[PDB]
């Protein structure tokens, strides 16, 4: 077989002991699923130093704790805006998600609370900015330089799905590298919990699987399908779907064809085959032995999991870092006032946040 | 090139979700 005896022995042994890990994990959340937290500080407990990203939802800054010094995240949603783009229970959701998961590539929840016009979590600051900036200047990864950073991502969606939880919104943007050069998830709006199926038509165009594409039923398998859209990326510099228009990279995603640079190992072209296969019976993540097919391909050949998750390998990649507030690997963004205002906006909407 | 149709495409920037 491919494996002699002590091979399979430690193999098997470290797939046994990923499914305690798991049971013990799934055990943690649900107990804070259930008995979550809420209101853990306020807006005048911080300076507000410069807005790192924006979005429909609103904008994320820096912010410095005043009490403490330390520096965060702060996201700041218009309760107002949320109501109008139908986004109240995503909102919550991703609240909820944020106070129960525990990680080490999820970004952490160290307080939210609301005032009269903004909902505001409070997480990590990661400073190393998103991948897709590192990515689009450096132009591609080299094959270890992907390989580290997928090993954390099948790691992360090994728990996540663990837990029910399908992420559905993979992509270089919404990951971010710290300041040891190890990757933070910080994005739930679109995570579901399912253990099932689910139905929403959700997710960026160049990372839809095609069961979502053609409006089905569908499962974590479409997690599996975005990562291997996220390794093609990283690995050859564009994804493997792209078009001027969304209806074009979707017929291109449906049609069961994908081309490869010349670059790209044979290992990788395999591993790639086999998460992009648009045939859900077929797809790897989704078959009987789980995640092992993921993780015992010979593209991950040299990838220590445990070491991965315990953070002891080298990163590849170290982000300029000057110093605490350091928003150097962040774009300029316009600032904006936030204002509050004399009167409590959507109270019943957001009473659970 | 391959790449030259991904320039040509127009979504080499941050790409936002179907909402
Ligand atoms: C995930 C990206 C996605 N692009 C849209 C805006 C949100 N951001 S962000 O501003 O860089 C960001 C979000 C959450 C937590 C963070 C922690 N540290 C630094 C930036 C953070």
């Amino acid at each position: 077989g491919h494996m002699g005896n002590a091979a399979a022995a430690k193999k098997g042994s470290e797939q046994e002991s990923v499914k305690e890990f798991l049971a013990k994990a799934k055990e943690e959340f649900l107990k804070k699923w259930e008995s979550p937290s809420q209101n853990t500080a306020q807006l005048d407990h911080f300076d507000r130093i410069k807005t790192l990203g924006t979005g429909s939802f609103g904008r994320v800054m820096l912010v410095k704790h005043k009490e403490t010094g330390n520096h965060y995240a702060m996201k700041i949603l218009d309760k107002q805006k949320v109501v109008k783009l139908k986004q109240i229970e995503h909102t919550l959701n991703e609240k909820r998600i944020l106070q129960a998961v525990n990680f080490p590539f999820l970004v952490k929840l160290e307080f939210s609370f609301k005032d009269n016009s903004n909902l505001y979590m409070v997480m990590e600051y990661v400073p190393g900015g998103e991948m897709f900036s590192h990515l689009r200047r450096i132009g591609r990864f080299s094959e270890p330089h992907a390989r580290f950073y997928a090993a954390q991502i099948v790691l992360t969606f090994e728990y996540l799905h663990s837990l029910d939880l399908i992420y559905r919104d993979l992509k270089p943007e919404n990951l971010l590298i710290d300041q040891q050069g190890y990757i933070q998830v910080t994005d739930f709006g679109f995570a579901k919990r399912v253990k099932g199926r689910t139905w929403t038509l959700c997710g960026t165009p160049e990372y839809l699987a095609p069961e979502i594409i053609l409006s089905k039923g569908y499962n974590k398998a479409v997690d599996w399908w975005a990562l291997g859209v996220l390794i093609y990326e990283m690995a050859a510099g564009y994804p493997p779907f792209f078009a001027d228009q969304p209806i074009q990279i979707y017929e291109k995603i449906v049609s069961g064809k994908v081309r490869f640079p010349s670059h790209f190992s044979s290992d990788l072209k395999d591993l790639l085959r086999n998460l992009l296969q648009v045939d859900l019976t077929k797809r790897f993540g989704n078959l009987k032995n789980g995640v092992n097919d993921i993780k015992n391909h010979k593209w991950f050949a040299t990838t220590d999991w445990i070491a991965i998750y315990q953070r002891k390998v080298e990163a590849p990649f170290i982000p300029k870092f000057k110093g605490p507030g350091d928003t150097s690997n962040f774009d300029d963004y316009e600032e904006e006032e936030i204002r509050v205002s004399i009167n409590e906006k959507c109270g019943k909407e957001f009473t659970e946040f | 090139t391959t790449y030259a149709d991904f320039i040509a495409s127009g979504r080499t920037g941050r790409r936002n979700a179907i909402h």
